[PDB]
């Protein structure tokens, strides 16, 4: 079953960095009234805000991340927020994670014969999510800071959290399974 | 126009949609790092079986229950894995006090757009749990069929 | 005009009547779930789990009355009743905290009046179990007495 | 005059005190009446070990854990036994969701005759915990001493 | 201005360093009471009971956080112990859960932006503990690599 | 003892279904206050209710599940409710599948090579207990849809369904103890 | 230890029994204002009320069980409660249940071979702890349907609840201890 | 090792006594507005407390732990709160016992075929940290009979309780280690 399981890693590691991938670059994440000139229909997602349907469909603006004015440096926590909001560190970062498992999957299966590859693709793919949920909930936080809905790049954000935990653990399972593997040929030939 | 009463899953009012979710994801992480923690090292096992019974499904149930403010028969011992059980026992407990904190409010609270419970306002509550026992005969069913033919295929 | 069993209050009787009825039910469906199967036995003859129509009622009643249990369902089948008695029984039991908390503030301190009858009944519960037992006892030791002759 | 704060004991101001000694004595009962039924048949025992492990002080141990929503490594089994213990759960559950209802408003009234709790509201708890763990500190030393004074005389 | 871990806001932030203290003064006498006797200790050498300073750490968290334990104390002073320590469990979670319903009712749902605190405790507690197994086992893989020369 | 149980078991099957098709079939459910034309004190079943004091006592009109309402801003929820009241399907599902497993029960005394039979009497109890409870609550919850009670066709519902959980525990403890004798034999 | 057990449960069933029978007679069970005559300070017990201090001081006056007036039965719990207060029933049988216990363990310290008659008398003694329990809850709820204090005859009566309850573990102490001796006897002997 | 753990415990005893010492002999335990004559920014510790600002800065006065008040309805509690944060009974006794388990280690080092003594710090240390949580709790109590916080010598003695603890646990192991050791011996 090494060889399906291997597939089963492959394909899903492959799915999950695919999707953040896109719910990073597209913009579908959120649906709420506003404007893209420097109250409509807007979508927005972590960089840039555009209006749907009216007069001005299709226009793009670029998302302001501080609003409001006089530039109140009064609370750190609501600027360290903001930055790590405006950045966007851990979708990015979640994004890092999953490229890097991939490719210790991929240089796994030329060697063959270094276990710790397999260990370092779960704990990647499992970082990876833990990245992703953190994402996820600072770009809430930030919108809290008008009924409104999610997108479909949030979703695919959230699926792709989803399957890299699946991926992370389909690793440690293939670890595990080499482990036993190398230990019960070596209870043998003793 | 009438006044509408709480919908038949009022159960998640005293929540945003957004808790939920990220407590769906909080709670498969937690079980996905404490099966990491606890499987994944060589020098935790012994054809060959584990010092602990920290596998996936058994992490997933330890949550489970630890959420649900009930226990299982088993307790991670290392480090590492104790580290996940505090913190996730932290998160429960915050959580769980946020939630019940006014859940019979939530559920009587009537929207134009002291009383004794009903069984109306708790409805939803008895059609999960028997669904919920419909779909475990059904596993086990399932499970019983498969075993007996495959029984009765290696006999013949 | 408060009575002696004015604790039930914050649940409607139907709730009540329905809260027992779904206790029988998850009982005997994780007792059937866990038992019915040849292939969960091995080899009089000893099963894989303890989960036996008695013992399944004593741990609906432990998760129920958040007390826990010695025991857990560890197949497929019987921790999907497990899970979904825990859902219930969370809410089930917030609910009735959460109403209990408005009833009695509608800081005065609680009188033994309004728990004489879990007091009632506690004592009667009591009564019955050594009544149970010296049943038990006599019986067996009428058997002994038979046995010997 | 000056308002008075809470006494130094004011947690037991949600009950009566009436409550509180018939709650020991029903603990009490509860007790015995566990131990009573778990151990005075002969049938439940094989020098002679019995089957169950609720002695007195078990009994006790048990139905302290039961109280304080707590637990411990041993349940009962026999029907006299579960029926003891399950009156005794419910009896818990009443008793303690009316005592915890209004526990911090209780804590923080205040008397001529939303805040945050302050320690003054449960240093009495603190100070109870302390002059416990003394008293179990004591009494390990006391034992230590007395198995120590023992068998020094049997050697000698 | 609430913050992101306004759920400590019911009780105060002495209420919180004294109970650390409390937590590990609790863990710190049970675990020497539980095994400073030599007479506690039967015959490398076995412990009567599995209380150690690690293992009695985990029960008294355990204890405070309503989940449990899989060892109990079992002779008188670890009793008390224990017994001390669920008491002040009881009065101080259940004034914490009190005051954080009043907090509350000052029906509005919950947002994610009051419980983002936990959340990140969450997150940072998981990714230390992956740190600290990643750590214990490349130490366990360097002293076997040595072993091995 | 094997008879014993068969016989405890069919039995048990027998007044459950009794119990199940009397309660469906009779019009004392609850006790209100209402109208049986078209405000005494009345009783109601399932289906029909009808008077019990007055000039009015003794005439009998079908429940009306559809009240003509304003109507406007009706949930689908709460016409599924109503239809699954009106529709009583759940107290029948119940009858069926109590029927079912009486049926199972008999074929089994015919057949008794076969050891499914007993099984599948257990599941058809079981679910039938399952089924009473859903229609209950279903019942209890489109009445709330004030001084009332409940007569005897509810409280008959009630014991067909404790009934019917124990004679599935039953089977279900017949089914095993049959198969713990085939291991046995098989055995040795 | 068979000696020492058996004049520590004597002696406790004695005291427990005497504890209950004065708490029964006397009439230090509250102190309460009222009056004697068919508010002043006043003592009564389950039967009596008597006047401290006063004019008319030293004067008892018996218990009206059933006061106001129009003799309201729209509600039987009261009617029930009020009669079993009135009539003292559970400390009545607490003090009988103690001297059965009693004459029990006399009996057993005669015969010295039917093993029984101890569990009877341990079965007695708790029983008899029960109903005490049943009787203060009685007279305590009674009493609720003006600060008040409870006399020496409440804790006397409390006492011997918990002597009564420390003689029946004693007994079933010694009856399982009996049996055990009698089951090692005969294993040996076999 | 036992002469790394012999180190620790002794390194550690030693922090704790200087930590608790330097504590309880320094003005720095809260920071508040007061009056050092006889409202500007001031610190306090257990003894006096001294300005930090404006024409007063540097001056100490003594804490005046009874004020003359209308001192009427004087519950004994209140009296009995402050005469035990006047007298600083705990952190001094909590001083006391960290250099009696001082003195015990340097006792057993002198006394090495004495195990008791071991034991005897062991139980000092702990019964020195139980003293810190009281004397602190005591302290903060005291205080609230609205901006304040707390400097370094309260945080210097939450350190001591922290450490005296640790070098309880350390001695109880080195005690268990001699005990196991003696018992191996023996045994063979
Ligand atoms: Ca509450
Ligand atoms: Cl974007
Ligand atoms: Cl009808
Ligand atoms: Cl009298
Ligand atoms: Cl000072």
């Amino acid at each position: 079953d090494r060889g399906v399981q291997m597939l089963l890693t492959t394909v899903g590691a492959f799915a999950a960095f695919s999707l953040m991938t896109i719910a990073v670059g597209t913009d579908y994440w959120l649906y709420s009234r506003g404007v893209c000139k420097t109250e409509v229909m807007t979508h927005s997602g972590l960089w840039r805000t555009c209006c749907l349907e009216g007069n001005f469909k299709g226009l793009c603006k670029q998302i302001d991340h501080f609003p409001e004015d006089a530039d109140y440096e009064a609370d750190t926590a609501e600027y360290f927020l903001r930055a790590v909001r405006a950045s966007s560190i851990f979708p990015i970062l979640s994004v890092i994670l999953l490229f890097m498992g991939g490719l210790c999957i991929a240089a796994s299966e030329f060697y063959k014969t270094r276990h710790n590859i397999i260990l370092s693709a779960g704990i990647f793919f499992v970082s990876a999510g833990l990245s992703n949920i953190i994402g996820i909930i600072v770009y809430i936080s930030a919108n809290a800071g008008n009924s409104y809905s999610y997108g479909w790049s949030f979703y695919f954000g959230a699926l792709s959290f989803i399957i890299a935990e699946m991926v992370g653990v389909l690793a440690v399972h293939m670890f595990i399974d080499r482990h036993k593997q190398l230990r019960a040929t070596a209870r043998a030939t003793d | 126009p009438q006044k509408s009463k709480p919908g038949v899953f009022s159960f998640l009012d005293p929540l945003a949609y957004e808790i939920w979710m990220c407590i769906v994801f909080a709670y498969i992480g937690v079980s996905v790092v404490l099966f990491l923690v606890s499987r994944f090292s060589p020098y935790e096992w012994h054809s060959s079986e584990s010092t602990n019974e920290f596998g996936i499904f058994n992490s997933l149930w330890f949550s489970l229950g630890a959420f649900m403010q009930q226990g299982c028969d088993i307790s991670p011992r290392s480090l590492s894995g104790r580290i996940v059980g505090g913190v996730w026992w932290f998160f429960t407990l915050i959580i769980i006090s946020s939630y019940t904190a006014n859940l019979a409010a939530f559920l009587t609270v009537e929207r134009m757009v002291t009383s004794a419970l009903s069984l109306s306002n708790v409805a939803g509550v008895f059609y999960i749990l028997v669904g919920g026992l419909g779909l475990a005969m059904l596993v086990a069913l399932i499970e019983f069929c498969y075993k007996s033919r495959a029984e009765a295929k290696r006999m013949k």
